[PDB]
């Protein structure tokens, strides 16, 4: 037997502990990606309201069942567009946090025409890091959950589980995002760099 | 509403070995041709007229089976869509008879001959008899599968198969651009007549059961070598690379010497001359490069199959004996060729069964090589008609040339290892093909 | 059974969808019941016109795809008597077709007949390009229309009258067959229903209906699916057949002289004894 | 209303006249593809005189453009057999009869 | 009567696991805890190994602390993979399950 993912966190009721990165400074010389991927992944949202078949409207409405205000750039506010680049903020606070040190190999630079996909391959380094922020994305929604829900202390959600112990099903939701912003990262070129074992060497 | 009964005769069916068929790739010719003579028929043996029909099936869905089936039985050629029949009179195809004019129409009958012609490239199929054209030809159908020559018939019938060569003499010249049935037949069977799928069979103490029956595909003549457009090779097996077509061809050479051939400017295997028997230094460069494109192929599908290789021994590389041709055992110009000395040499099982799939990868390189040139399968060699005995997937080859190719490629990897460079044998992957 | 505003109904449910165990694979789907066309075929409000229905030779059926089952997994139209093509990966390529040319001393082609076992049309063909949202609100209900005195075979995708059409000798039998892969519980509805001024397949399939236009659906009137392994019975005896090398000009002989005769039961409505 | 398509051919030359016995061999089956009469299953020929409307009219023609040893196809339209009333039990009414015949001799 | 229950997975799984937690309970008697650890031993005997997975990965998280809580956790773990080793080992996996 050969374990697909073949990595450990070595560490060690469950206590999801996150990283620590509102302390250190953030560097901001990439300032050019940070803000650009922060709006594009809302605008990639526009792109899903399309595939809903349900397109998108400036009212606030429940029954559209989609977001109610979204809006093209032309008449979309820039308040709704200040608020939501926070997750990918600590986002790209959290894969530099680890050791993680990008740099920009390359110098360049209403429907969001360059497609982000999920469904292509990556080396397995670099993914690995991904699946890692994955967890870091699973931790802190683990804690944020469990602090609303110890206020009991009878019981716990059935996903305050650890990283690697849940299975694909569930991981999809945090494996997804972690690749999708990769994959952000793939085609622009944006190095980010800190194994090498074979199946035979993977058996039990 | 109520049910019919009615007594039918048992039709039987008969083809020989012979299977051909189109695909992208594939080394198949695409024209082919036979004949069958009427001999002896008799009209009415039982109170249901004599079944006789010609024609081609496919392999991958004709299957009669004596006794019951569509309509009143006695299904035979043209009875269902996977095969198409001409009894004289009608074209049978999908269980519907359609006559057809000839001149002179007539039922099958003793001392008529009937052509076939099968052309792929259409497709169509095309009869005569006794020379004279038939005016119906079955055009458009599927070609999921291996066409065969079969004959269905019932009980008072004499025929014989005409497939040319030794296995018939044609009664008509065929059509330009067809080629006699006989020269399809495989390396590795011999010639012969078979029913189809038949699931019993007469035996010294008794009736045999038999099972299902491996059967060809259309995709089986279609070679399919290895991936190598990762050309990546690392520059010690680059630099080796050139120097492995120098080897290879002094075994190629040296193997020719044992066959009787000599040093000569003219290359041909009846006269036994060949430039490149004196040495490999003094064969010219550029014909030492002809074979250095499958050269670097060769190390290539080393990384292409998963080997591991890598410049383990250099000092190896430089003090190495070379095997010399004997004085007495010379060519015409009389110099010592020299192929490096490699009886020291040994290899594992494992390489063993990496020299095989290396042998397999080349015969299928080169196959393709010439199907792109326009070469086909012929059992007859037929140089200016590009019909090669050989132009067949390597599994289909026969054991003969298969050891033939097999010993070269053991040359190489020797060459390999007497340069003390590790080949690590890939941890074979297996698989399930389910042909059936 | 047939309400007021619906016809009768043949519906195919997956038992186990969903569950562990289930089984998902290609499903051929049959009507126990041909429909024979004319021996020979004729020279070249919402509310049925009584001397117009009595006198059509036009028969409507119809299957309606469920919401949630994919048109792109369903295959709807007739199979011929001899379809015995079990496929795992079927589609519309891997049809048997032949097409027999017939002409005159010098070319000249003057008859081109088209046969083949199968005549369906693709439910991939009558979706539009939407972005997404392919399980639509709407179920697909892809009707069939067979003319018995011209041998002419067309299909509506949504009420609206496909391009594909297929074209067949007299006295051919066709059986009503739906080809589905099962994506939902839901999988598949034949409709045995009619149109305006168009007879329901209950008067086609039986002599007693030809001129009654209420869709009815007969006991014996059931789906059959495809088997691909059945009993037979091995004959007794078998024909002795003589194959031999006649010689190098000779070739190959064939040869077989002892009659047999076996007594054949045969079923007039699958042709096939 | 008898189309006569040969199946093998006879000497030619020799044909049936009125007042001659003649003896076939027979497979009679509906256009469709049903058989209902064949002389081979009682293994004995069948004999008629032309010209005495023993058989059906189609038979009449039919029989009488075929020569001594000729096997011919005889499609026979409903007028030139039963036609309207048909034969009850056997044959449906306003049917066209497909025949297999040869003629075997003549006495 | 838990062997055919893949139907209601949900609430079998949710039984499984509120047993095991009132297992890890304090101020529960000696008398009453093995009580509620042969509940759990039982039912883990008749219900199908691809039921358990759930219990499984909780049971992942606490064992290799060994702790005094460790003891029954191990036996039901040894009793589980010595029943169903088949399902875990043999590639076509254990009859029927
Ligand atoms: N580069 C190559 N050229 C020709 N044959 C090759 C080559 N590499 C391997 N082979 C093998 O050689 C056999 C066919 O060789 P071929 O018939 O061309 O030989 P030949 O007639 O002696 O050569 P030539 O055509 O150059 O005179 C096949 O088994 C094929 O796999
Ligand atoms: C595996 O590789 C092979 C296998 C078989 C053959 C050749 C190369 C050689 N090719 C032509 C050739 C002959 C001699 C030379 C040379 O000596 O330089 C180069 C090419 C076809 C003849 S059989």
């Amino acid at each position: 037997y050969v374990d697909a993912s073949y990595s450990s966190k070595a560490e060690k009721n469950f206590d999801p502990r996150p990283v620590e990165t509102l302390n250190v400074i953030i560097p901001e010389k990439l300032d050019s990606f940070i803000n650009k991927f922060a709006e594009y992944t809302h605008e990639k949202w526009a792109f899903d309201k399309i595939q809903n078949n349900w397109s998108y409207g400036e009212n606030v409405d429940e029954e559209l069942k989609t977001h109610p205000m979204l809006r093209p750039y032309k008449t979309f506010s820039e308040k709704d567009k200040e608020i939501y680049r926070w997750p990918i903020k600590e986002s790209l606070k959290a894969m530099i946090a680890w050791e993680w040190t990008i740099e920009k190999a390359r110098e360049g630079e209403y429907n969001p025409q360059p497609p982000d996909l999920s469904g292509v391959t990556l080396s397995r380094e670099l993914q690995a890091m991904a699946e890692q922020l994955a967890e870091n994305y699973h931790n802190t929604w683990g804690r944020k959950k469990k602090q609303e829900l110890e206020a009991k202390g009878g019981g716990t959600h059935p996903l305050l589980v650890p990283y690697d112990t849940l299975t694909a099903k569930e991981k999809a939701r945090d494996r997804e995002k972690a690749q999708e912003l990769l994959k952000f990262l793939q085609m622009n070129g944006y190095a980010v760099t800190r194994l090498d074992t074979s199946s035979i060497e993977k058996r039990f | 509403l109520l049910l019919q009964t009615n007594l039918i005769n048992y039709v039987t069916s008969i083809r020989p070995n012979i299977f051909v068929g189109r695909a992208e790739g594939s080394t198949q010719y695409g024209k082919w041709y036979f004949e069958v003579m009427v001999d002896e028929v008799v009209p009415f043996l039982t109170a249901q007229a004599t079944h006789l029909r010609v024609g081609w099936a496919l392999t991958e869905g004709y299957s009669p089976y004596p006794g019951g089936g569509e309509g009143w039985g006695g299904n035979g050629v043209g009875d269902d869509l996977y095969s198409y029949g001409f009894d004289g009179l009608h074209l049978w195809t999908g269980h519907v008879a359609r006559p057809v004019t000839s001149p002179g129409q007539h039922l099958l009958a003793p001392e008529d001959v009937v052509s076939c012609c099968l052309d792929l490239s259409v497709p169509s199929i095309s009869f005569r008899i006794n020379g004279c054209p038939v005016q119906g030809v079955f055009e458009a159908f599927n070609l999921d599968g291996l066409f065969f020559p079969v004959v269905s018939f019932s009980a008072g019938v004499k025929v014989r198969f005409l497939l040319g060569g030794r296995h018939g003499e044609f009664k008509f010249l065929p059509p330009p651009g067809y080629a006699p049935c006989h020269e399809a037949v495989l390396p590795r069977e011999r010639l012969r007549l078979e029913p189809i799928k038949e699931y019993r069979r007469e035996g010294p103490r008794g009736p045999h059961l038999v099972g299902p029956s491996r059967c060809l595909s259309h995709t089986d003549f279609v070679p399919c070598p290895v991936d190598t457009v990762q050309i990546v090779l690392p520059p010690h097996l680059e630099r080796i690379r050139e120097k492995l077509a120098e080897n290879i061809h002094e075994l190629w050479a040296l193997t020719r010497i044992e066959q009787g051939w000599t040093y000569g400017p003219v290359r041909d295997d009846n006269k036994r001359l060949h430039p490149c028997l004196v040495n490999f230094h003094s064969l010219p460069e550029p014909e030492r490069n002809y074979n250095l494109q499958m050269s670097g192929e060769t190390l290539k599908t080393l990384l292409a199959l998963g080997c591991h290789v890598g410049m383990a021994d250099e000092k190896a590389e430089d003090n190495l004996k070379k095997t010399k041709l004997p004085k007495t055992y010379m060519m015409s110009n009389g110099y010592k060729p020299a192929p490096l000395d490699l009886s020291h040499v040994r290899l594992t099982p494992a390489q063993t069964t990496l020299v095989d799939r290396l042998a397999e990868n080349g015969h299928n390189v080169w196959a393709r090589d010439r199907v792109a040139q326009g070469w086909s399968y012929s059992a007859v060699q037929d140089i200016p008609a590009r019909r090669n005995p050989r132009l067949v997937p390597y599994r289909l080859l026969d054991e003969a040339t298969k050891r033939s190719n097999r010993d070269s490629l053991c040359q190489a990897v020797r060459t390999l290892l007497g340069y003390g460079y590790n080949i690590e044998p890939p941890d074979q992957e297996p698989s399930q093909v389910e042909n059936q | 059974d047939g309400t007021v505003d619906t016809p009768p109904c043949l519906r195919l449910a997956h038992r186990t969808w969903g569950s562990q165990n289930s089984l998902v694979e290609m499903l051929f789907l049959r009507l126990s019941l041909p429909v024979q066309f004319h021996q020979h075929f004729r020279c070249t409000d919402n509310r049925d016109d009584p001397e117009i229905i009595l006198n059509t030779t036009t028969y409507y059926y119809s299957v309606r795809v469920f919401a949630g089952q994919e048109p792109s997994c369903v295959w709807v139209g007739w199979v011929t008597p001899d379809y015995h093509q079990h496929d795992m990966n079927f589609d519309l390529s891997k049809v048997r077709a032949v097409t027999v040319t017939m002409g005159d001393e010098q070319g000249n082609v003057h008859s081109s007949l088209k046969c083949s076992n199968c005549y369906m049309v693709w439910g991939g063909d009558f979706v539009s390009p939407g972005q997404q949202g392919r399980i639509s609100h709407t179920d697909l209900v892809i009707g069939c229309l067979v003319d018995l005195a011209t041998g002419l075979m067309t299909f509506t995708a949504n009420g609206k009258e496909s391009n594909t059409f297929f074209q067949v000798e007299p006295n051919t039998k066709l059986f009503p067959a739906v080809f589905v892969l099962p994506t939902h519980q839901n999988v598949i509805q034949f409709e045995l229903g009619k149109q305006k001024n168009i007879m329901p397949l209950s008067a086609a399939m039986f002599l007693s209906e030809r001129k009654n236009p209420a869709p009815q659906c007969p006991p014996r009137l059931e789906v059959q699916m495809l088997m691909p392994v059945s009993w037979s019975r091995m004959p007794n005896h078998f024909l002795q057949v003589e194959t031999r090398r006649a010689g190098e000009r000779l070739g190959w002989a064939v040869q077989c002289q002892d009659p047999l005769t076996m007594m054949a039961l045969h079923i007039p409505e699958e042709n096939r004894c | 209303g008898v189309q006569v398509e040969t199946i093998s051919p006879g000497d030619g030359r020799t044909f049936p006249k009125r007042g001659q016995t003649c003896v076939v061999h027979y497979t009679g089956m509906l256009e469709d593809g049903k058989k209902f009469d064949s002389s081979r299953d009682r293994n004995k020929p069948f004999k008629f005189m032309l010209g005495k409307q023993e058989v059906i009219r189609g038979w009449e023609e039919g029989v009488a453009q075929m020569s001594v040893g000729q096997r011919a196809k005889l499609t026979i339209s409903p007028d030139y057999a039963y036609g309207a009333t048909g034969h009850p039990g056997i044959i449906p009414p306003h049917a066209t009869l497909v025949f297999d015949v040869e003629l075997l001799k003549l006495e | 009567l838990f062997a055919g229950t893949e139907h209601r997975a949900i609430m079998v799984d949710s039984m499984l696991h509120t047993v095991y937690r009132l297992s890890r309970g304090r101020s529960l008697t000696k008398a009453q805890r093995d009580v509620i650890e042969d509940c759990l031993m039982a039912l883990c005997r008749y219900i199908r190994p691809s039921m358990l997975q759930h219990l499984l990965r909780r049971l992942v998280f606490d064992v290799p602390i060994l702790n005094e809580f460790a003891k029954m956790p191990l036996k039901l773990l040894t009793n589980h993979y010595e029943r169903c080793w088949k399902y875990y080992c043999l590639p076509t996996g254990w009859a029927n399950f």
